[PDB]
């Protein structure tokens, strides 16, 4: 039904977004020793000019990928919170249905805090939005 | 979720209006193009992102739904303060919704800030043998009051888009 389809797009995003997170962290494993081999070669253990080039080119790589990695890191964190509503959402559902006769007191209790984690998680992704606004205001302001 | 973030502006909507008169759905249908029979009553608030399209603007839509039953009104009126735009939504084959929206346009005076923009849509076009609000009433009660009013339905997506890109070009032209 509806709600599978949700999980399933949700769980194939998680798993691209770590996908991509494992192949920028192999690349800066890579780009980190041919940083030491460069560096072993301009202190003397080609051309050195083109050493030169060569570490430059490195450098700026090194702030892709960190880029990069940074904005992978808070998508992955945005969607473990929407992942996180969900299942609060249905775990809630879920104690509602329960007849109210059979509702133990300590359902009572549970159902609250389902609840105040729900609302909480929701208030988390929105200030997760409202962080995002802030720096873009940051960014115009300084350019 | 950038850093440096591609959008010009930010937008926070409300969808408010009666239980069951399909807030949920639009939201579903606007943010994600998909739609469900269940009637899956919310509890208390959500929200959904959609970007779009404005006179070479990109435009952030947060888009908050809320519960309609009068049990989550507490919960739901902390929420109305920050919106930008607040939709009201009725059932177009169900008058007593279209009754209660004087109410929800007082919650809005109660709750939300001085300027917000408003826009009035009903609901459930599809359903055409079971239409009871005639939008001649519902159309004059709307500009009586200088609202924009559109009729939808969001099962078949009939003026779904067109009905957050009107609320957006009214902030716009506001903000
Ligand atoms: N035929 C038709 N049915 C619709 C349409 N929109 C919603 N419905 C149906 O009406 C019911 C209510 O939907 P829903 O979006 O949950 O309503 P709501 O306004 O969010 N209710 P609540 O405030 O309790 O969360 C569902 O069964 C839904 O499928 C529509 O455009 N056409
Ligand atoms: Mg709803």
């Amino acid at each position: 039904g509806h709600m599978k389809q949700e999980e399933l797009k949700r769980l194939y995003k998680a798993q691209a977004i770590q996908r991509q997170l494992e192949e920028v962290e192999e690349r800066q494993r890579a780009s980190e020793i041919q940083g030491v081999r460069l560096e072993k070669a301009l202190r003397g253990e080609q051309d050195e000019a083109q050493l030169l080039q060569e570490w430059f080119k490195l450098v700026l790589e090194k702030n892709k990928l960190m880029r990069y990695e940074s904005e992978l890191l808070i998508m992955a964190q945005e969607l473990e919170l929407e992942d996180h509503q969900s299942r609060l959402e249905q775990k809630l559902r879920e104690k509602m249905l329960k007849e109210e006769s059979q509702k133990d007191e300590k359902d009572l209790n549970e159902e609250q805090e389902v609840f105040t984690e729900l609302m909480q998680v929701i208030e988390q992704r929105d200030k997760l939005v409202d962080s995002l606004e802030e720096q873009r205001i940051r960014e115009k302001a300084e350019d | 979720g950038h850093m440096n973030p591609e959008y010009d502006y930010l937008f926070k909507l409300l969808l408010i209006g009666d239980s069951g008169v399909g807030k949920s759905c639009l939201l579903l249908r606007f943010a994600d193009d998909t739609y469900t029979e269940s009637y899956i009553s919310t509890i208390g608030v959500d929200f959904k992102i959609r970007t779009i399209e404005l006179d070479g603007k990109t435009i952030k839509l947060q888009i908050w739904d809320t519960a309609g039953q009068e049990r989550f009104r507490t919960i739901t009126s902390s929420y109305y303060r920050g919106a930008h735009g607040i939709i009201v939504v009725y059932d177009v084959t169900d008058q007593e919704s279209y009754a209660n929206v004087k109410q929800w346009l007082q919650e809005i005076d109660r709750y939300a800030s001085e300027n917000v923009n408003k826009l009035l849509v009903g609901n459930k076009s599809d359903l055409t043998t079971k239409k009871v609000v005639d939008n001649t009433t519902a159309k004059e009660f709307a500009d009586s009051l200088g609202i924009p009013f559109l009729e939808t339905s969001a099962k078949n997506a009939t003026n779904v888009e067109q009905a957050f890109m009107t609320m957006a070009a009214e902030i716009k032209k506001r903000m």
